[PDB]
């Protein structure tokens, strides 16, 4: 039995967390949950930090499952704090078409891997003179090298054949040039993986026409996660897309890319697919492939029959019913 | 008779320009093309001469200039120098579903108005500490107001109903917030147009599921031209969509996307639609509306016949054969 840190989070979070806990229990998965409800405090001086209780837990257990968390009302988000505390440098977002849920894109099997410490996150905005705003963004050699190494490592460990580096090196000659340079170095070591480079705007142009050509996409964080969101839109949206953040010292936190959904935060409505498939990613990362495959197949089979789907996928059924039917099928 | 600068460009550009000249001769268009070339040299003399030719003629039709993203950072993009020097602040693209070109989505009709002088084109990069590259971009009130001003004027004059500002003001609170507020200021003076806003992240997701909701989009020069390329892809790709670049005095016409089509060049297979529609928008800017309508109608009527389709949209026809059908529809009028 293995201990993973559970951050239930806000809004629909507690509902969907409970749902995942139930599926794992029904599947007889060797997982026990250390609940940590994490809220921002002030420690040495006025500096914001996560509670020691939650940090001790994650540093020990290494594996985390996380519901959605709120943005603060007054101006330092919990997602930012978790990101900096554990040095979550690699965001992984697999996008696979779901056989039951039909979109105009049926052939999608894409993993986006995004640098998660710089670009948009290293930013400062400031006012130069009245009505003139400057933004300042950063890209480093070390972080570019680290994400490139990770992308090719992920490609091996997940039986992927192609890694495409995504850039705007026409505009961003120095920063994307540095990114491509470091991707090219790693590509020399890992000749068993096919490597190519593509313009971001060309990726987008083609993605929308034929997503089947794309395998693993690696990119810096200069544009945030817009490309990942495009890929998510191809397969049904935020309610079904899983995510993982891999960091320093073996730490990996898995989460849904969707928000707290405060409008539907009222009891029994939210789709737990996204968090569940993130928990599936977590199992695979832990080496628990047999439990991953079974839980995964149970979720897919429930969606394929389509008689108890949640309101966002077009069905009339509520969360607990959808959850109950996955628990039913996973026992077999 | 008007005199228009022509930049043939690289890849499929020169071959498509010849077909434009051919269509123009057959339609008796009172336009003469004065050619200037932009080569691959590190020297900036060629692009400066091109700028000079545009200042004199005020109007250009161009193919696309090859970008080499392996040349030193001193070598700036030639197309973007052209855009900044001539202050062509409004990039306008019309992504519209063609009945004869069947894609995954129907009834798309989107006008995209992108700021075209600031943002990413104002970017300054420096490596003042080894292994650390810092980038510095500008958004301003003056340039944001004139793009918003442009999009609303275009919306009202085209009989459009809705302008949606696409932004990331949730993250870039000051810059994109400033852009958003400039759109709001202009919106107050256009009470017949519905004003809406959408986060760029959510816009791309909406585009691949329900692109029918969008009417006119206005956006700053940010997020790597994702939206324009997604929309171009939705309606059938780079072979179809025309682009325009307007300043207060100058205008430059081209395909919506920058791809040169190097690998298909000189093989008589390039789709001529985008380039032909670009030349039509050019004719409208010149106030030669009758010629624009003749050629545009011919192009669209031709695209209705799938035997005329080129390989980029699943067809088997050649460029010259498509040009033949276009000329045929013109002569019938
Ligand atoms: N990784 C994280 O922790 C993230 C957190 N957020 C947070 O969420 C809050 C609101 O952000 P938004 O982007 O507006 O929310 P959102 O991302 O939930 O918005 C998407 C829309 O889809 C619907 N939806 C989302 N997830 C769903 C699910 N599982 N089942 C059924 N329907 C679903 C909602 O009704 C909502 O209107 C913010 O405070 C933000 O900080 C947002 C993105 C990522
Ligand atoms: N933002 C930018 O500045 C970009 C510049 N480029 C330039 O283009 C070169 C690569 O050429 P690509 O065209 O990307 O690929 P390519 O050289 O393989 O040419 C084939 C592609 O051309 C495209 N295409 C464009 N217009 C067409 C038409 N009228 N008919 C049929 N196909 C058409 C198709 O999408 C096809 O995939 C690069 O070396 C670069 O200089 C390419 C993409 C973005
Ligand atoms: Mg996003």
């Amino acid at each position: 039995v293995q201990t993973v840190t559970l951050i239930p989070g806000d809004g629909i979070g507690p509902e969907i967390s409970a749902a995942v806990m139930k599926i794992f229990d029904a599947a007889k998965a060797p997982i026990q949950w250390e609940e940590r409800n994490v809220t921002a405090i002030q420690g040495p001086g006025g500096k914001w930090m996560i509670p020691s209780e939650a940090k001790e837990s994650m540093d020990k257990n290494k594996m985390g499952l996380k519901g959605p968390l709120k943005t603060p009302i007054a101006a330092p988000s919990m997602n930012l704090l978790l990101r900096k505390t554990f040095d979550l440098y690699a965001n992984v977002r697999p996008c696979v078409s779901i056989e039951g849920y039909k979109t105009p894109y049926t052939d999608v099997n894409i993993v986006t891997i995004r640098e998660n410490t710089e670009g948009e996150y290293s930013g400062i905005e400031h006012v130069i003179v009245d009505g003139v705003v400057q933004s300042i963004k950063l890209i480093t050699e070390g972080a570019s090298k680290r994400i490139a190494e990770f992308a090719f490592e992920y490609a091996r460990n997940n039986h992927r054949s192609n890694v495409t580096a995504v850039h705007k090196a026409n505009i961003m000659r120095m920063s994307d040039g540095l990114f491509l340079q470091k991707c090219r170095e790693v590509a020399e070591s890992c000749k068993d993986i096919k490597f190519n480079e593509m313009y971001l705007d060309t990726v987008c142009l083609n993605m929308v026409q034929d997503p089947s050509q794309f395998d693993v996409l690696v990119m810096p964080n200069l544009y945030g996660d817009i490309l990942s969101d495009l890929c998510a839109g191809l397969i049904g949206g935020l309610g079904v897309t899983p995510s993982g953040n891999i960091g320093a010292n073996g730490v990996a936190i898995f989460e849904s890319v969707h928000g707290t959904a405060p409008d539907i935060a009222g009891k029994d409505m939210a789709n737990p697919t996204a968090l569940l498939l993130s928990a599936v990613m977590m199992l695979r990362h832990m080496g628990l492939f047999d439990h991953a495959a079974r839980i995964e197949a149970a979720c897919f089979a429930t969606i394929k029959d389509g008689k108890s789907l949640t309101k966002d996928l077009g069905g009339n059924a509520k969360c607990s019913d959808f959850t109950e039917e996955i628990c039913r099928r996973v026992k077999d | 008779r008007h005199t228009v600068t022509m930049i043939p460009g690289d890849g499929i550009g020169p071959e498509l320009m010849l077909h434009v000249k051919s269509v123009f001769r057959h339609a008796c268009v009172p336009v003469d093309f004065e050619e200037v070339h932009v080569s691959s040299n590190a020297d900036e003399e060629d692009i400066r001469n091109a700028i000079m030719a545009i200042r004199r003629n005020r109007v250009a039709l161009k193919g696309n200039i090859e970008t080499n993203h392996n040349l030193p950072p001193s070598h700036k993009s030639r197309n973007n120098i052209l855009r900044t020097s001539l202050d062509l602040y409004a990039n306008v693209i019309h992504c519209k579903s063609l009945p004869g070109v069947v894609t995954r989505h129907k009834d798309i009709d989107i006008l995209i108005v992108r700021e075209n002088t600031e943002g990413e084109y104002s970017s300054l990069e420096h490596e003042s500490v080894a292994g650390v590259v810092e980038s510095l971009k500008i958004i301003t009130k003056a340039k944001s107001l004139r793009i918003a001003e442009y999009a609303f004027k275009l919306a009202q004059e085209s009989g459009r109903k809705k302008v949606t500002a696409v932004h990331k003001a949730n993250i870039m609170k000051l810059g994109d917030g400033l852009f958003l507020q400039c759109c709001r200021e202009v919106a107050a003076r256009y009470p017949q147009i519905t004003f809406e806003n959408m986060i760029v992240d959510n816009t791309t997701m909406q585009l691949v599921s329900r692109p029918q909701q969008f009417d006119v989009m206005v956006m700053p020069n940010l997020y790597g031209n994702i939206v324009n390329n997604v929309c171009a892809g939705l309606v059938g790709g780079p072979g179809l969509v025309a682009g325009a670049n307007y300043g207060h005095v100058y205008a430059v016409f081209e395909t919506a996307t920058r791809n040169t089509g190097k690998s298909i060049a000189n093989k008589n297979i390039a789709n001529p639609t985008a380039t032909l529609l670009a030349s039509c928008m050019m004719l409208d800017h010149l106030k030669l509306h009758s010629y624009a309508t003749s050629i545009r109608k011919a192009v669209l009527a031709s695209m209705d016949n799938e035997n005329m389709h080129t390989p980029d949209i699943g067809g088997q026809g050649t460029t010259s054969e498509a040009i033949q059908d276009v000329i045929r529809h013109i002569r019938v009028i």
